[PDB]
């Protein structure tokens, strides 16, 4: 009765304080053997070197599930897509520590995959919220062409129709696309005026670049940022009065392993106390043959719900993605993050500071105004 | 020198609250667990719980779930615990022990002197 | 869990007598056992780790055996200071036996 | 220049790389000779398929691979896919498990799928409904990935159409094997047509479910994705003779004439490409060994891959990767526990029925 | 305008009782059992929205 996990993290010194976590969580009173064992590599930025690492270490080790987290670099996406799919053919779950990105939502793509992060397209949960306590009824969406913008807008609608509401128009970016004029020019002739941007970095300096020099930053209009547009270069772009969200420490790795471990660790207790259970393939090579009790464990962790977590419950939707996350609301004040609300899920309570807009407005302003000019 | 300072003898009422501290020194507080042991007069030793103070996990026995709070702080590397719901069966004496971190071979290599809590009505 | 039981409850011997104590486990734990000694109004103190090896300054005289789910004190000479209760404990249990108390023969 | 072309144990390798060599010398000959080389193997585990792609990419600089399978595991499809986003290499799919086109295709990445995706499926579907004449409509649903689009997608099609399909209250099971709320979300439909969406085991449960609740009649018509009969030599018990669904096999069809058609679609992009730019295209030195982030100096193949004719066969791929006109042979559960080809849909995106109606027996 | 009239075969049939139930759309519907035969007939119809 022998337990293996497999680990993929950025730094040495991260790996050995989270194999020193996964011991003191072995301590725990209710486990006898040894059903957590620790195996760590380090993230070659090679991804056929480091499918061939996984595929001679961890499951030639009989893991039970990999953890994942964010690369060294955050400039570099380096996805953990490579062992995502070497996990996913042997329907071998694992944990995203902070991966965020909203392309492991569908499970047709990557089969085992689970995050305790939410994706960017969980932000129009939030965005929704916002809107239903600000009662911006009318809505404008600037969403680049991308899989993660596809997902995020899909979502967006989803929630919108609820309350028999609908935005003006969509408007697709490229990405990488720099002559964005038109798209804002032609969303000027509006009467919403509350904005909400979906993009990369880049692209949301070069959206803020259009807006500036286009006068679309002035008073009434309403801007809502994601946590990706915000971060990086577009500090240095982004105007005054941007209503900015970020995750409550999304970025924090030591947290998230030391949520996972406990998770994982309880997930396999269940999983060796509920039946009979089959033993992952000895090696990577020569066997095609899917896990018999992977779906299992997939479905005890997706059923697993645990508060005991640093930072706060942890558990998973049918898609994966932590469920009830907290967010906080950031407003750039005087060119500086401001913390100015809290979200604790379906629910927004602002704070004591006062809320700026853009145009140098301190008072609240309207969403949807007319022009009286009627083609 | 390793050395374990607890608290004095304390009584408290049921139903009511009684913190017990745990002040170590002469080793690296964070790189050790520490285990509350209790003992009731004319019974055996019974475990509650311990406390990992380089990561702060908590663990508690099933039996006394709900109750038993343990806090540690690093600036002064002393463990407290707290309990509630005092019954008549809780006149024990408490001591704090000293655990290897990642070596499962030495149970308990250290002992405080105790702390006696009784309960009573009077 | 695992339930540790001690045998016999209570044990009379005169000084420099043999003491063998006899404990037993619900099921297997290997060799993952430890015998602590505890005077009255004193805190207990760790004798034998692991089973199979001693503390270091336990005097020799103390000795352990046995596997699986039966394990064995043995004290070669009973000693003044050594009228105390022993008690056999799990490590991944943290689950204490009743306790064996060694008395003065009367 | 080079293709190498990895096949199954079903056959001899040497017959096939013959045949495939000889394919394209029947016509229309290249003005630069090309080859291909065979490979077989009884096992398509990660590493042997990453091993054995690093070793053609030493192969004479290999600019196409050509993947077949005879497993039944789809994840080869996003290994593929994932070899292909990083070695910038195209592979085409081929019968096995490269057929499944579920996945999102990356866009720096070159995997292109001979198989069908469900997004046209759905309006195949569509379409034999029209030619039975079945107005009403009914969504039974399970919660499985990738099906939440499909589910916007219908609902658009039959908003946005001219023959107004009586759409009914979609039916979405919370969780399999609830035996709770199931029975009255499938009591709530009075429909004659119902479109399933699940797995095949879940396929199998809601089946059962329905024979319980009698939902199994001669006016009950039952129509199931690919996925639902992917499996035609297995006929599981629960399953109504005359369930309608749509699959390709070997009908009419052969994994020959695939690769054949296979290797003259890399012929014909890669004379193209000749053609649109003098520049000649070349493998990357090592397999996947760099320094720093992969780039593609030169243009690549999804533009010369977009218009392709095969001697009068335009096997064309759409943005997202899948074939233009697909084969999509639809099929009927005979009374024999058995399926059988009822119509086709290559045929200029057209429905080819035999036209028997009265296939639901009361076995 | 008196429509079929439905006969239930066997108690606790749970196949050809939903069939029979689904013929009738009146608003108005009679019964003609026992109490526990009742009992199981409304519990049966309270899903099919009757
Ligand atoms: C546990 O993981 C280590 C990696 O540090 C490995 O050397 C060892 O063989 C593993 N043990 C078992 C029983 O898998
Ligand atoms: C992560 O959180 C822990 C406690 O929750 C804290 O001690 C640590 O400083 C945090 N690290 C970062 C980078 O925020
Ligand atoms: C979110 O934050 C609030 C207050 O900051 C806290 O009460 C709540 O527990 C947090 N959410 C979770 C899931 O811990
Ligand atoms: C969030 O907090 C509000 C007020 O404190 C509370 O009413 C609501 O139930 C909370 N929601 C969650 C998901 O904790």
């Amino acid at each position: 009765k022998i337990v293996n996990i497999g680990a993929v993290l950025s730094t040495r010194k991260h790996e050995q304080m989270f194999r020193e976590a996964v011991n003191q969580a072995n301590k725990r009173h209710g486990s006898w053997k040894i059903q957590l064992n620790a195996t760590s590599v380090t993230h070659k930025p090679n991804a056929i070197q480091m499918a061939l690492s996984v595929c001679e270490d961890l499951i030639s080790s009989q893991v039970y599930a990999i953890l994942v987290s964010h690369p060294p670099t955050p400039n570099d996406h380096f996805t953990p897509t490579p062992v995502s799919y070497t996990a996913g053919f042997y329907r071998i779950p694992v944990l995203g520590l902070t991966t965020r990105m909203s392309i492991y939502s569908d499970k047709s793509i990557h089969l085992s995959f689970l995050r305790t992060v939410p994706p960017y397209s969980h932000q129009s949960s939030v965005w929704f919220e916002m809107m239903r306590v600000y009662s911006w009824n009318h809505i404008i969406l600037l969403v680049s062409d991308d899989h993660e913008g596809r997902a995020a807008q899909k979502r967006l609608e989803t929630l919108l129709e609820e309350r028999e509401s609908k935005a003006e128009k969509v408007l697709q970016f490229d990405p990488g696309t720099k002559n964005v004029t038109a798209l804002l020019m032609e969303a000027k002739e509006l009467e919403a005026r509350v904005i909400i941007l979906s993009a990369s970095e880049d692209d949301a300096a070069t959206v803020y670049r259009a807006a500036a020099m286009l006068n679309m930053t002035g008073s009434g209009y309403v801007w809502l940022v994601g946590e990706r547009e915000i971060s990086g270069n577009a500090l240095r772009y982004a105007p005054d009065g941007i209503l900015g969200l970020q995750l409550i420490n999304g970025k924090n790795e030591s947290a998230h392993i030391s949520d996972a471990v406990g998770v994982v660790a309880q997930a396999v207790h269940e999983l060796l106390e509920k039946e009979n259970i089959t033993d992952p393939p000895r090696g990577c090579v020569g066997n095609t043959n899917i896990w018999k009790t992977g779906p299992l464990f997939k479905r005890v962790l997706m059923s697993s719900k645990y508060a005991d977590g640093v930072t706060g419950r942890v558990e998973f939707n049918e898609d994966g993605d932590r469920k009830f996350a907290n967010y906080s609301i950031m407003n750039l004040q005087n060119r500086k993050l401001v913390q100015v609300g809290i979200y604790n899920g379906t629910h927004v309570i602002p704070n004591d500071r006062k809320i700026i807009w853009p145009g140098g407005e301190t008072e609240k302003p309207r969403g949807y105004q007319m022009s009286t000019r009627l083609k | 020198q390793v050395q374990l300072v607890q608290s004095g003898a304390e009584v408290r009422k049921p139903g009511a609250s009684v913190k017990v501290s745990c002040r170590a020194s002469g080793y690296s507080f964070t790189g050790y667990y520490v285990h509350w042991v209790r003992q009731a007069p004319g019974q055996g030793l019974e475990w509650l719980g311990w406390i990992n103070p380089n990561t702060g996990g908590t663990d508690y026995s099933q039996k006394f779930q709900g109750r038993v709070t343990m806090t540690r702080d690093t600036s002064i590397t002393t463990a407290y615990v707290e309990l509630s719901s005092l019954i008549s069966d809780d006149t024990a004496v408490y001591y704090c022990a000293r655990d290897a971190t990642g070596a499962a071979s030495s149970p308990f290599d250290y002992w405080g002197q105790g702390t006696l809590v009784t309960v009573s009505s009077a | 869990d695992i339930q540790m039981t001690q045998s016999p409850s209570t044990l009379s011997a005169s000084v420099g007598d043999r003491v063998t104590i006899t404990c037993r486990a619900s099921q297997s734990i290997s060799s993952w056992l430890a015998w602590y000694q505890q005077r009255p109004g004193q805190a207990p103190k760790l004798l034998i780790y692991m089973a199979s090896t001693l503390q270091t300054g336990v005097p020799s005289r103390f000795s352990g055996s046995g596997s699986g789910t039966e394990f064995t004190l043995t004290i070669s000479s009973l000693q003044p200071d050594d009228f105390a209760t022993y008690y056999c404990q799990h490590y991944k249990s943290y689950s204490f036996g009743p306790g064996t108390k060694v008395d003065i023969k009367r | 220049l080079n293709i190498a072309v990895m096949l199954g144990h079903s056959h001899d390798v040497t017959e096939r790389e013959l045949r495939t060599l000889w394919g394209p010398e029947q016509a229309a000959g290249l003005p630069l000779d090309v080859n291909v080389v065979a490979l077989l193997m009884n096992r398509t585990d990660p590493k042997s398929l990453i091993t054995h792609v690093c070793d053609l990419m030493s192969g004479a600089r290999i600019h196409g691979l050509v993947f077949g399978d005879d497993t039944d595991q789809e994840a080869v499809a996003q290994m593929l896919d994932f070899i292909s986003s990083h070695t910038f290499v195209p592979i085409l799919g081929i019968h096995g498990g490269a057929s499944m086109i579920m996945a999102d295709k990356d866009p720096t990445s070159t995997f292109f799928q001979f198989g069908a995706s469900i997004q046209q499926q759905a309006t195949v579907m569509l379409k034999i409904m029209q030619d039975y004449d079945w107005h009403v409509f009914s969504l039974v649903t399970t919660i499985f990935p990738g099906y939440r689009e499909f589910i916007s997608f219908v609902k658009t099609t039959v908003d946005n159409s001219f023959v107004g399909w009586d759409m009914q209250n979609v039916i979405t099971l919370d969780t399999s094997f609830e035996d709770a709320k199931t029975q009255v979300q499938l009591k709530k439909i009075h429909s004659s047509v119902i479109l399933l969406y699940c797995s095949k085991d879940e396929a199998v449960l809601i089946l059962s479910e329905a024979r319980s609740l009698g939902l199994t009649g001669y006016d009950f018509f039952w129509i199931v994705p690919s996925l639902v009969s992917g499996n035609t030599e297995l006929i599981p018990k629960e399953f109504p003779s005359g369930l309608i669904s749509v699959s390709y096999d070997d009908w009419d069809y052969s994994l020959e004439a695939r690769v054949r058609d296979g290797i003259g679609i890399l012929t014909t992009a890669a004379s193209s490409m000749l053609e649109k730019f003098s520049y000649i295209p070349e493998a990357k030195a090592s397999c996947y060994g760099q320094m720093e982030r992969p780039e593609v100096p030169m243009h690549t193949l999804h533009p010369f891959m977009v218009n392709v004719t095969w001697d009068g066969k335009d096997l064309s791929f759409t943005e997202e990767g899948y074939q233009v006109h697909p084969r999509l042979v639809v099929i009927v559960l005979n009374k024999d526990r058995e399926w059988e080809k009822v119509g086709k849909w290559e045929n200029h995106t057209l429905s080819l029925r035999h036209a028997v109606w009265p296939r639901y027996k009361s076995f």
